[PDB]
């Protein structure tokens, strides 16, 4: 298609280098080890191997621990269960345990030892024995963690008390669901303890899971509670202000292919006053980017909005991309059948720009001359992109773009005409 | 020494829900007070006007994308849009599975910004019979339709126990499954559960997974019908008698581990297998439920495939029947939902129960009588997997409520 209507994503976790830490076949809270005198540790330490999964699942430990904490590495290897299990309704029920043993002690632990909660160590961890690259998850060199991969592979791996087995990955297909369940927690303890992680943390965690989103295998399931970490995160953060720009440009940064630049746009919500700021200074840093324009530190929005319109021009940008490509082809010669692949690409690119314009555009507070710049909009939308469109039947990406225009004409006339 | 918030309010129902967006209503502080300081309004008539236009010509993604543009905290989409989209789009069985996508966003955008409550719920008893008993439609949109319609539920019974400190005459799971009043529904689900277990699939992939997130859903089902009324107890024994029957004619094994494992009211699963271990023996036992009545029910049951397994499957009985119980006396499952809220808030300690006055030389005695019983009718040595389970089973009565 000329025009695909989604993005089309990208291959993030490789299967064969899924799970080089651990599996559900090296995690036992025997191993944790600690002073054995009441009933429920005594019991646990005495028992077996299955026995420890039937434990968890049918609620046995957070029936002994209605009173008393849960011992920490507890937690933390009922987490990597959770994450590591394949079943589906056992890493549930594991998810269930964890989340009503942590509210249980939190209701009863008032001691200055916070809620347990995996720490950036924890989280990338896990993902990566699901297996993902640092780099993926951490792509800005510019911002980068306080460790190293072999610190935390060397530190969960003695941890955890194995090339004896010939690695087969612990995943032979997407772990939607142990992702799932991953998410959950996340926003669980963000949401019951805001203040448990740093800025810079934050701003790691936002980054990790955008690039996260951007998974191949991924797009047809519903990530919403993605959506509500999100909120909760960004709800957390303590200078607001000065961290946007930094963010925005770090999700400028994750890639490359405008459409997916798009999607990260689309994806975060929008019903929280940040979240719209988050829209639309990220929609401004992307369409200075596409335009070749310098990053020259990015009301004149009206003006910069009308030089972007007549940037966008397809017979302009048409143009750019043919002297870019004879620059680049040896020959310099554009045949028919190329000359038509490019104006499929200079299309797929007016189309990204116009959805930018649009997001944008959108906006809460207006004066009365701000009637004005509309007026000028819609103009050049009408004069700037809508003349040099020709409709041509036989070519329907051209009918795509102007119904794209009329719709943002009508919202934009809808908006004007509401004062 | 950092102010946390009033976690009181999250201890009422602790069972899994299907998304956790109640975390948006925690707040009872200046944001979200603030927040609901406007009074709502619907999709103004020219935002209308456009929407039932891109409806008109039969271009569902513009609708989807247009109505997820308008929909905002200040405004909300009329009834007939929401019907509108869940019957017309969502289990159209034509398109394609992104439009599925995008209304299941949509949906869940609409649920999480404005509570559904019984005055403006879409869906009917009648279309989910629709969906999910009237086969020979295959609906790729069916399993998002169940994960809406028990979310919805859960939300409600949630606003519904918040609220209203006398009553709950105003939730949708007091009309929509209330054992009382509508007890063939619950017939119905149970059926589908049972239908869905019973699914073959298992023998020696992502089909496996639907069923299993629909069974789990069902369960949540059954489980919030067993507190919808004032009294738990008759509800569960009511459910309990109606499921007896089809519980033991299911035909293999698995399928009924996969039935007990998943089961989350506690309740439902101990008077499901205290039923079951009655009617398997032969004297029976006026004694009520208690540690005691397990002992009773472990020396005088019998078996209802070498008969190891059935053993083997008595034994895993037993545990369940022994975790729910200790699950029971320490939450009070007993009492009602919206006097467990007050209990629980101010904490009250249970209190010990008749028929639980036993010492570890009993357990001992009892265990090892089971031992020698096992081996005179199976001898020895006996299978290392039913060996693990006894051994379990022992150090679980050794627990014996140790107080």
């Amino acid at each position: 298609d000329a025009i695909p209507d989604h993005h089309p994503g990208e291959e993030i976790f490789n299967f064969l280098n899924s799970g080089k830490i651990f599996n559900q076949y090296t995690l036992d809270l025997r191993d944790s080890g600690f002073i054995g005198q009441s009933a429920v540790e005594k019991l646990i330490l005495k028992s077996g191997k299955t026995d420890q999964i039937f434990l968890t699942t049918q609620g046995f430990l957070t029936s002994a621990y209605h009173y008393v904490q849960c011992p920490v590495p507890v937690l933390k290897w009922l987490f990597r269960m959770m994450s590591v299990h394949t079943d589906c309704i056992v890493s549930v029920q594991i998810l269930s345990t964890l989340m009503e043993i942590t509210i249980r002690n939190d209701t009863f632990s008032d001691s200055p030892v916070w809620p347990w909660i995996p720490s950036l160590s924890d989280v990338a961890a896990v993902f990566f024995n699901m297996g993902i690259d640092f780099r993926s998850l951490f792509p800005l060199e510019n911002l980068q963690p306080d460790f190293n991969e072999d610190y935390l592979v060397s530190e969960t791996q003695t941890t955890s008390r194995s090339e004896d087995s010939s690695y087969k990955p612990i995943f032979s297909t997407l772990p939607e669901t142990n992702i799932l369940n991953v998410v959950k927690f996340l926003g669980l303890c963000t949401s019951i303890h805001p203040e448990g992680y740093q800025d810079r943390e934050i701003m790691l965690l936002i980054l990790m899971l955008f690039k996260m989103s951007l998974e191949k295998q991924l797009k047809q399931i519903p990530l919403v509670d993605f959506q509500s970490l999100l909120i909760n995160l960004m709800k957390n953060i303590r200078d607001w202000n000065t961290k946007v720009p930094e963010l925005c440009l770090g999700i400028n940064e994750l890639s490359s292919h405008p459409h997916n630049l798009l999607w990260l746009v689309q994806l975060v919500p929008n019903w929280t006053s940040r979240g719209r700021q988050l829209r639309q200074c990220l929609s401004l840093v992307i369409i200075s980017k596409l335009l070749d324009e310098k990053h020259e530190d990015v009301n004149l929005q009206v003006s910069v909005l009308h030089r972007y319109l007549v940037q966008m021009k397809p017979s302009d940008l048409l143009k750019k991309m043919v002297l870019k490509k004879k620059a680049e082809q040896p020959d310099g010669i554009i045949d028919d059948s190329l000359h038509l692949e490019l104006e499929k690409q200079a299309y797929y690119l007016t189309y990204i720009l116009l959805h930018l314009v649009g997001e944008v555009s959108c906006s809460h507070s207006f004066s009365s001359g701000q009637r004005k710049h509309f007026v000028l909009l819609c103009g050049a939308l009408e004069k700037h992109v809508k003349c040099d469109i020709r409709e041509d039947a036989r070519l329907f990406y051209r009918t795509k773009v102007k119904d794209l225009v009329a719709r943002i004409h009508g919202k934009w006339q809808e908006i004007i005409q509401n004062c | 020494l950092y102010n946390r918030p009033c976690l009181h309010r999250l201890k009422y129902f602790l069972r899994p829900p299907v998304h956790h967006l109640f975390f948006q209503t925690l707040i009872p502080d200046k944001d979200t007070r603030e927040n609901k300081g406007q009074r709502l309004e619907p999709i103004p008539h020219r935002r209308l006007r456009m929407v039932t236009n891109t409806i008109e010509e039969n271009f569902p993604l513009g609708t989807v994308q247009f109505l997820m543009d308008f929909v905002s905290p200040q405004h909300y989409p009329p009834r007939e849009i929401v019907a509108h989209i869940i019957q017309k789009i969502l289990l159209s069985g034509s398109e394609t599975v992104d439009v599925l996508k995008e209304a299941y966003m949509l949906l869940m955008k609409i649920q999480q910004l404005h509570p559904a409550n019984a005055k403006t719920v879409e869906w009917d008893w009648k279309l989910l019979t629709y969906v999910m008993e009237e086969e020979g439609q295959t609906l790729p949109g069916r399993v998002l339709f169940l994960r809406y319609v028990v979310q919805t539920l859960e939300d409600d019974f949630q606003q519904t126990l918040r609220r209203q400190r006398q009553h709950l005459q105003q939730s949708i799971a007091n009309m929509v499954l209330s054992c009382d009043k509508q007890p063939h529904n619950v017939r119905d689900v149970i059926k589908w559960l049972v239908k869905a277990v019973t699914e073959d699939g298992l023998t020696q992939n992502l089909t496996k997974n639907t069923n299993q997130l629909i069974v789990c859903q069902l369960q949540r089902m059954l489980s919030i019908a067993v507190e919808v009324d004032r009294t738990p107890t008759c509800s569960s024994n009511k459910i309990a008698e109606m499921m007896f029957g089809f519980v033991l004619d299911i035909p293999e094994r698995s399928q009924r581990e996969m039935f007990f494992t998943t089961m989350e009211s506690h309740l439902l699963r101990c008077k499901v297998l205290e039923i079951i271990f009655l009617h398997s023996c032969e004297t029976p036992t006026r004694l009520p439920l208690s540690l005691a009545q397990a002992l009773y029910f472990l020396n005088n049951s019998t078996s209802l495939k070498s008969q190891w397994q059935t053993w083997d499957e008595l034994v895993e009985r037993l545990q369940f029947l022994l975790s729910s119980y200790q699950h029971v006396l320490r939450e009070h499952l007993r009492s009602s939902v919206i006097d467990r809220k007050d209990l629980i808030i101010k904490r009250i300690k249970p209190k010990p129960q008749q028929g639980d006055d036993i010492t570890v030389v009993d357990v001992e005695k009892q265990i090892e009588a089971f031992r020698s019983r096992l081996i005179q009718m199976l001898g020895e040595p006996l299978v290392p997997q039913l060996q693990d389970k006894v051994h379990l089973l022992k150090l679980l009565l050794f627990y014996a409520a140790d107080l």
